[PDB]
Formats: structure tokens, sequence, C-alpha cells
């Protein structure tokens, strides 16, 4: 099995969940800091 | 929507079907889509 | 712009024209959202870089209430997402090494 083809309809992921909800702002910002801090590049490294 | 649940950590796609309800976090992988073929079988030395 | 801090005058403005790549999301969104709008450039600092607790740049205009939407090339982070609140990316960027090949 082989891969082809330019991506199209580049959406990315997301944590859902509802509308009003106490955890929006935090997990946001959780979210960004595994981001910028190195954590989710050693976990693409190990998983995928 | 009907108060089973909280959250759909899970490969959740965003678009405006959705967002209209629900409100996403911040994407923690980028993606698009791609298509997915069968590839061939290459050939050989034959008769040396 | 700014002349010369021995003598000042009234402030002065050259009126330019700017074009691009995000000044036509501006457009269609203004055309959907039914709003108007009037773009001004800066002069201090470039994107922002926080001093003494203070600011400076397009978000450091955004906090004054000076302006209401910055627009551009602002990248989101931890320290920046504290003070304003942003949207949806619209681009995937990072970090990115540059080199001639050998």
């Amino acid at each position: 099995l082989v891969t082809t083809g330019e991506l199209f309809f580049r959406s990315g992921f997301g944590i859902g969940m509802r509308k009003d909800s106490p955890w929006k702002q935090q997990v946001s910002l959780s979210i960004l800091k595994s981001h910028e801090n190195g954590f989710m590049e050693d976990l693409d490294k190990t998983w995928v | 929507l009907s108060g089973q649940a909280d959250m759909i950590v899970a490969p959740l796609t965003i678009n405006n079907e959705r967002a209209q309800y629900i409100e996403f976090s911040k994407p923690f992988k980028y993606q698009g889509l791609t298509i997915l073929v069968k590839k061939e079988i290459p050939r050989s030395t034959l008769d040396s | 712009i700014i002349s010369e801090n021995k003598t000042d005058e009234e402030p002065g403005y050259i009126k330019k024209c700017c074009k691009g790549f995000c000044i036509d999301i501006l457009k269609k969104i203004s055309k959907s959202v039914k709003f108007t709008y009037d773009l001004y450039l800066v002069t201090n600092g470039k994107h922002g870089k926080k001093i003494n607790g203070t600011w400076n740049g397009m978000i450091g205009e955004v906090v004054m209430k000076r302006a209401y939407m910055a627009v551009g090339s602002l990248t989101i982070n931890e320290e920046r997402s504290e003070v304003v609140d942003f949207s949806v990316p619209f681009i995937e960027t990072g970090i990115s090494v540059m080199v001639s090949r050998s």
C-alpha cells in the first residue's frame, strides 16, 4: 500500500466538549503549553 | 449533546456543521485528506 | 509618521495602500459579516516583545484599546493568549532550518 496525491481540506484535529463548561481556557492553554514545550514531539516519535 | 458524556477526546475533525453546537479547543495535530491506492510489483533481471 | 524629536508638528499620514494575502481574507470576511473597517500600519515595534510588564507593536496597540482586530503574521502561544483572544488558525507554521545545498 502506497499513498499518493496532495492534501486538501486541511483542517486540524480538536478536543470536543459542550458549549458551556469551565474547562475551556485551561484546556486550550494546557494543549498550547504541551505544543510549545516539546512534549508532542516526544509523543510522535514513539507512537506514530 | 444528550448529557451522557463530557469530552470527545478522539480523532474529531473540525468543520462548520459541528462548530455551531460544540466548542472545539486548539488543534493538537494538523492533517488533510489523501487518497490511498495499491501499488504494483517491480521487474527483475530475467535470464542473465 | 513621526518627525524629529527636536521639533514636531501635527500628525500627518501619507495614504499608501496595502495588498497581499490576509487583506483579501479581510475583504471576504467583511463582505460576509457586513462590517466596515479601515487599516493603519504601526510604528513602534514589529510584533510585540514584553518589556517591564508593558507591550509594543500590534499587540501593544490591541491592549491599549487603540485598535480592535490585529491581523497579519501573529502566531499564537501561551504568553500572548493570556492577554488577547485568538481565533481559529488558517495556516500551519512552526520553526524550521534553512541551509544551502552543498
